[PDB]
């Protein structure tokens, strides 16, 4: 009697969105088909007899990516009329995915998850998923939270979005729209979860050894990441914790809701078995700055609340044992009005393996969620790269006609002013 | 007659009361199908303390469990004996509190509570002759520290002559799991004093020191910490349940324990408790089980009881033994110790003798003892409580639900009050 | 009306009426029109576009519906007009202020925006505001209304054929505009 | 011992006839030769050994679809001497029909109709089809109804008349004959039913997905609604509702009996069973504006009553908690002198399939018959296409020369004026 729903738009959030779906049905035994050949229930609704059909919906207003979906051996499991697409894309302009293209399919989209919505009796919250650097993406998803946060009020909303890099960039207009973006789901979205690619990109050659990735290898390690952020609700665990019980725990004021994450073990077969994995050692290795999954130095600020994931055969004393000894160390430092910052889990499901993927089967891992003072670096760089061109006024003809403001450009950095005063006015000592 | 019922709120309460039922009923020789199968008379004589009768000759308790979320009592019920709960018994929210205070105890938890309230009167009403209740429940979560507390004043202001029990299971600041743990134990043990007629509380840090320690175990699970807490719950009633030399029920327990109305907080130990290897070395005698009894590192609490002086003190020992040797042994672990016992009062320790020992075990030793020591826990509740809520830390979560910061700062004073109060009479002299 | 503010009632828990309009900046460009574009989330109004002089007085009643945050921003807009056509041909956003309306004092009928570009003060929007807690193209809409008000059916061909002309002509005078900012 | 007569008058009429009448024999489980390779007595009468006869009769001046009919398929079954036709079509013009040619037929019908009415013994009502923008149709309409409505005085007529679309339109004079037709059927007939062609289009393409509909898909879909409606009166129920309990429920006052009509499910055997299909869901779908079966916005309007008819395995209380949420919601206003206004019947019939056809195999349907107070707007609209060409008296000339008075055409004008004030002060609240 519990559920949740998540929402995939843009190419980037459809790509990521097949990635955890070939993990969910791996992990409850539901074949491709959707055919089993009661933890199901928080992903899945019965049908009355034989199939399971998953509580997502696929939006995107470029056709090629769902048509791939609608043809591949996926094509029986998702409704037919819940991958709803578009004709024209808003071709990484964040106004017309605002404003005049998107306006047209958000109603489809709100009665989709209506429809979804009258089906489930205890529907814990949102998942929603999108790349920022463009312009369907952010567009619609500013327009789909914030007409979700008037429908609905209270229920909560988490997006794990997915930053630029501070130097590797695919656009050249991507500091624009993800500014944007951030104004419209700073005073919209419960919990928002850093996820730049170029992190990812150095933990997978570092770890994985491999020299060429794709957004496949990323996106298994940000379906496993999910995974392990949603176990406590379809599985049976010592120590359990439930959505709702993070904004109690994790975000000491209302406008501070950025967090970074990280997850340990990564590792492949070829060398995983022949070192023992405690649970000392991996929550070693999960705090270490270079396993953040994203590039930001948490050695350049404070932490404020710490909420880690265990799952497996963990065992609470060593636990505690180890939360000791990262309180030990010198170069971890809290803040000071926070005397005790870590909530644990702890999960008897150890984490499912892909077939074909890079993880190997381990008995014990972790994956922490943890808000930290330091985020603010990320914030400072885009407004940087922002300035640069908004001086001299460049790229805005294309934004002024498509139906935007002149003036809206400035409140956002202002907002971003405000975020980063404030980040450093909580930052301060007593 | 004078039996009691059984109310348990939250997991970890409903974790708590999955074993202690387990405990009783392998004591009482009852299957996990209902259906006796002891050995002795004196195994049926007074099974009505915790026991109903229903057709069938099968017996079921008279326990009421309560949640804001279904999880804990849908996964409770497929354990061991977990059948012998009454299905009507069980009631839960769709939504739960997610360890916020003020859901548990004003918006959510007032409303669900008129459906236990209900079954908690009629399950009053019908019994023989009324003892008291005894509840179980964690301060470190929103829903069991708020609804719990809440029904103890509703039950207090329709029993007020009744005796009321509550076990307590603290947030240590060692091992912490959440990080809003002290606003919602300041707020819960601000409610605590005013209507609880006795109080016991335990802490899971305690619990792995002991295990670790005394047992020597290797991996320590809550399954252990469950079965020393649900012995030691087990020890306090076996008078009331067996024949005796010295019977004594549990409200001349609050006579003799309890010398001013608001000194009700106690802590406990259990002893023997011996490892696998070293149980055929030691000898059952007397001496052996004092020694263990008043030793620093068995006390259910991390508080070092040789930092304080003892008000009063209680023993209740079991199995068949003389009662000259019992005495003496009081004596004279009171004349080598004089300096830790209050000298205004003398003679502060009482003893009991029940003549049916544990199952498997020749002889055991519960002690309750009321000592001054337990003021370094609320010191340290209060420093972390005051080092968090200076900077308005999470407050906004409380406080969006019709809580104020007054009721925040009244909690802060009456508990500081409470830590000075509770000293006063430590350095009082005749 | 009484239907109107209703529906509007029921979709918006305030509404925020500002009148009299002062704009005072730093520097003026005498040659220059300068028209306030007055926004919140639910929307936006302009007001005539005025020749720049050290203070303007734009006239109007704007009615601000909210449904949460009661922020207005003030955008000064600087517009070229071609007096021969009587169009804009370009417009230039000068500076905006903001008005945090949960800081506006319900006593103090006067309100005052800080007008800022990249930052820096350049001038400031004075205001009276009330709170309540709850062809030109202009001839064509006017022709379109009372045809609106005269036709049971939501599309007769001549409604049609102006609504047709009037999206001509915006997209004419939206080419004058950017023509003009080039 | 229950009876009815339908009576099919038009090229339209006749189309929709047809596709009724293999609908009916398909669920009675009769072959088109009439043959049975006690629910049959309703529609059809026994001959004594072997074949069935329908209570029907076909009407039209034109003689190319009766000529079609006779020599189908279904040659057999009609009874030769019923399937009344004449030699010249009226040619959309209703003096013709009406003064002309309709006359000399007229008494051939009635001849007809006494002649299946003495074999009846329980006679409900009569039903009527035709086409309202057509010559022989509409004419014929009146007359048969005018006449009918003084040789038998209160038995109850029904009629399914399509009115044209707000713009797609076949013919260039429609409106006149369709308002003439109008103010003869005003005074004359308790129920008339909305069915214009473009809402109907609007539902295939949306919800069966056709690109290129045809009349028979139409056609199929109105003889859905027709046995749904007339299901009650051969089946089983627990709910049971006759024909002349409507007047009772669904008419206020005499003048006002117009009401628009919808359906659902609708949905194709691609993709029906991967959803439930159940009670709360379909009766959402059947109050969706969308799915309206004439093209008229609910929302413009109050609704009066609604009637709404269920069959297949539903539940009453089931069907009760779906009531409840519709009175919930805030965009459905009922008017003020009206508290309850639902009429629900239940049976236990599953609706039939015909083989070939677009609607799929499902357990349970509903069908709904609302009378709105939007219903003005179809009114308004056709009256503003009236006035345009009346203003010039373009086209009288051809009505004039068929006997009907100058003056005939200003009193249609009057009395559609006097119903659309009738129908502003109802809607108004005390
Ligand atoms: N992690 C990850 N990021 C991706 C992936 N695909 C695209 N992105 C990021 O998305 C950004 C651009 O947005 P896209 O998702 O590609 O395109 P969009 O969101 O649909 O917006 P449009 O361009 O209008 O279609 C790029 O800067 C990429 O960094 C992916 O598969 N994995
Ligand atoms: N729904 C539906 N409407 C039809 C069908 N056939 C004709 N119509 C409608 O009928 C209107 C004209 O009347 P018809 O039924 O075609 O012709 P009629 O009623 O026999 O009158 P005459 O022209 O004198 O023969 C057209 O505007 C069509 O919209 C049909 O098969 N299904
Ligand atoms: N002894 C014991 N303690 C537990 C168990 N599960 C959780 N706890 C303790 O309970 C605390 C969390 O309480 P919580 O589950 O949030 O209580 P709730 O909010 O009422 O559900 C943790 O600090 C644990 O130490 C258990 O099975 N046994
Ligand atoms: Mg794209
Ligand atoms: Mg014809």
């Amino acid at each position: 009697m519990r559920e949740v729903i998540s929402i995939h738009v843009g190419q980037g959030g459809i790509q990521v969105g097949n990635a955890c779906w070939e993990l969910f049905c791996l992990e409850h035994g539901i074949q491709p088909d959707g055919q089993m050949p009661d933890a199901f229930n928080t992903f899945f609704s019965e049908t009355g007899a034989g199939k399971h059909v998953p509580r997502a919906v696929f939006l995107d207003l470029e056709p090629t990516v769902i048509d791939e979906v609608r043809t591949g051996t996926y094509r029986q499991l998702f409704h037919p009329e819940q991958l709803i697409s578009g004709k024209e894309d808003a071709a990484n302009n964040f106004a017309r995915g605002h404003y005049t293209i998107g306006k047209e399919i958000v109603d489809l989209c709100l009665d989709r998850i209506r429809k979804l919505a009258d089906n489930c009796t205890g529907l814990q919250g949102f998942l929603v998923f999108n790349s920022v650097g463009g312009g369907t993406g952010s567009g619609l998803g500013s327009l789909l939270l914030e007409r979700l946060s008037v429908d609905y009020g209270k229920k909560s909303k988490l997006g794990f979005t997915i930053y630029p890099s501070p130097q590797v960039s695919t656009a050249v207009v991507e500091p624009y729209n993800s500014i944007l973006s951030t104004h419209s789901l700073l005073e919209h979205t419960d919990v928002a979860v850093m996820l730049d690619n170029e992190a990812i990109y150095d933990i997978c050659r570092r770890n994985l050894d491999i020299e060429r990735p794709t957004y496949t290898n990323l996106n298994r390690l940000i379906a496993q990441v999910i995974s392990s952020l949603t176990a406590s609700l379809r599985f049976d665990g010592a120590l359990n914790v439930d959505i709702t019980e993070f904004q109690t725990n994790l975000v000491p004021y209302p406008r501070i809701h950025f967090m970074l994450s990280s997850y340990a073990p990564i590792i492949s077969a070829e060398k995983a078995y022949h070192e023992q994995l405690s649970v000392a050692e991996i929550t070693n290795s999960a705090f270490e700055p270079a396993n953040m999954m994203a590039k930001c130095d948490p050695r350049h600020g404070k932490y404020m609340a710490c909420s880690m994931m265990y799952r497996g055969d963990v065992v609470p004393k060593d636990v505690n044992a180890s939360i000791a000894t990262i309180k030990t160390k010198r170069t971890i430092q809290f803040v000071d009005w926070c005397p005790t910052g870590f909530k644990v889990g702890i999960n008897y499901q150890p984490p499912t393996v892909v077939p074909g993927g890079d993880l190997a089967k381990v008995m014990r891992a972790v994956c922490m969620i943890s808000n930290s003072t330091a985020i603010a670096e990320v914030f400072s760089r885009l407004d940087h790269k922002f300035d640069l061109m908004y001086a001299k006024r460049a790229f805005v003809h294309w934004y002024v006609g498509e139906g935007m403001e002149e003036g809206e450009f400035s409140e956002a950095r202002e907002d971003l002013a405000a975020l980063e005063k404030d980040y450093e006015e909580v930052g301060i000592e007593t | 007659m004078r039996e009691i019922v059984h109310i348990q709120g939250g997991q970890c309460g409903n974790q708590i009361g999955a074993k202690f039922w387990e405990v009783i009923s392998d004591e009482h020789g009852i299957d996990p199908t209902g259906t006796y199968h002891g050995d002795s008379d004196l195994q049926l004589e007074r099974i009505n303390v915790y026991y109903n009768e229903a057709t069938g000759g099968r017996y079921v308790p008279r326990a009421i469990l309560m949640d804001l979320e279904p999880g804990t009592m849908d996964s409770v019920r497929a354990g061991p004996f977990g059948q012998l709960f009454r299905p009507d018994n069980f009631v839960f929210g769709q939504t739960g509190a997610g360890n916020n205070w003020a859901k548990g105890h004003y918006t959510e938890g007032a409303e669900l509570i008129d459906s236990v309230l209900d079954v908690v009167r009629k399950e009053a009403e019908g019994c023989d002759c009324l003892q008291g209740f005894q509840i179980t429940h964690s301060l470190g979560g929103g829903t069991g520290s708020g609804m719990g507390t809440l029904l103890i004043s509703k039950v207090r202001e329709e029993y007020p002559d009744r005796i009321m029990e509550t076990f307590s299971v603290v947030p240590s600041p060692k091992v912490s799991d959440t990080v809003v743990e002290p606003y919602n134990a300041t707020l819960s043990v601000h409610q605590l004093v005013e209507n609880a007629d006795e109080c016991m509380v335990i802490d899971n840090e305690a619990l792995y020191d002991i295990c670790f320690r005394t047992l020597k175990l290797t991996t320590p699970t809550y399954g252990d910490l469950n079965h020393l807490v649900s012995a030691a719950m087990s020890g306090v009633t076996c008078c009331l349940r067996f024949p005796g030399q010295l019977n004594s029920d549990l409200r001349k327990l609050a006579v003799n324990l309890i010398p001013f109305p608001r000194l009700h907080f106690f802590m406990i130990g259990f002893a023997p408790l011996t490892s696998r290897g070293s149980q055929q070395y030691r000898a059952l005698t007397v001496p052996e089980l004092t020694q263990q009894m008043f030793d620093a590192k068995n006390m259910m609490c991390a508080a070092d009881p040789r930092h304080g002086r003892y008000l009063t003190a209680s023993a209740l020992f079991r199995g068949r033994m003389s009662t000259k040797e019992v005495d003496e042994q009081m004596l004279n672990v009171q004349n080598k110790n004089s300096s830790y016992f209050v000298e205004w009062i003398p003679n502060n320790i009482k003893s009991s003798i029940c003549d049916i020992p544990p199952k498997g075990l020749k002889m055991a030793v519960t002690f309750v003892g009321n000592s001054t020591a337990i003021q370094e826990m609320f010191k340290r509740v209060a420093e972390q409580f005051t080092a968090m809520f200076r900077r308005k830390a999470f407050l906004h979560w409380y406080t969006g639900e019709g809580m104020d910061e007054m009721e925040f700062t009244e909690a802060e004073s009456n508990m500081n009050d409470l830590v000075s109060e509770y000293q006063q009479y430590q350095d009082a002299t005749a | 009306n009484k239907e109107q503010i209703k529906q509007i009632k029921s979709k918006y828990e305030s509404c925020l009426t500002v009148t009299n309009l002062q704009l005072s900046l730093d520097s003026f460009k005498p040659e220059a029109y300068y028209y306030l574009k007055i926004r919140n989330s639910n929307g936006s109004h302009k007001t005539t576009p005025q020749n720049g002089g050290a203070s303007m007085m734009f006239q109007g009643d704007f009615d601000i519906y909210f449904r949460g945050q009661k922020i207005v921003y003030i955008d000064v807009q600087e517009v070229l007009k071609d007096e021969i056509l009587d169009f804009i041909t370009a417009d230039d956003l000068v500076g905006i202020g903001t008005l945090d309306f949960e800081k506006v004092d319900i006593n103090q009928s006067q309100q005052r925006a800080v007008i800022r570009h990249k930052g820096k003060q350049i001038g400031s929007v004075q205001c009276q505001a009330s709170y309540e807690i709850f062809q030109s193209n202009d001839e064509l809409l006017e022709q379109i209304k009372n045809l609106e008000k005269k036709d049971k059916f939501w599309l007769s061909p001549e409604r049609y054929q102006l609504d047709l002309k009037l999206k001509k002509k915006q997209i004419l005078d939206r080419r004058q505009m950017l023509m003009k900012n080039r």
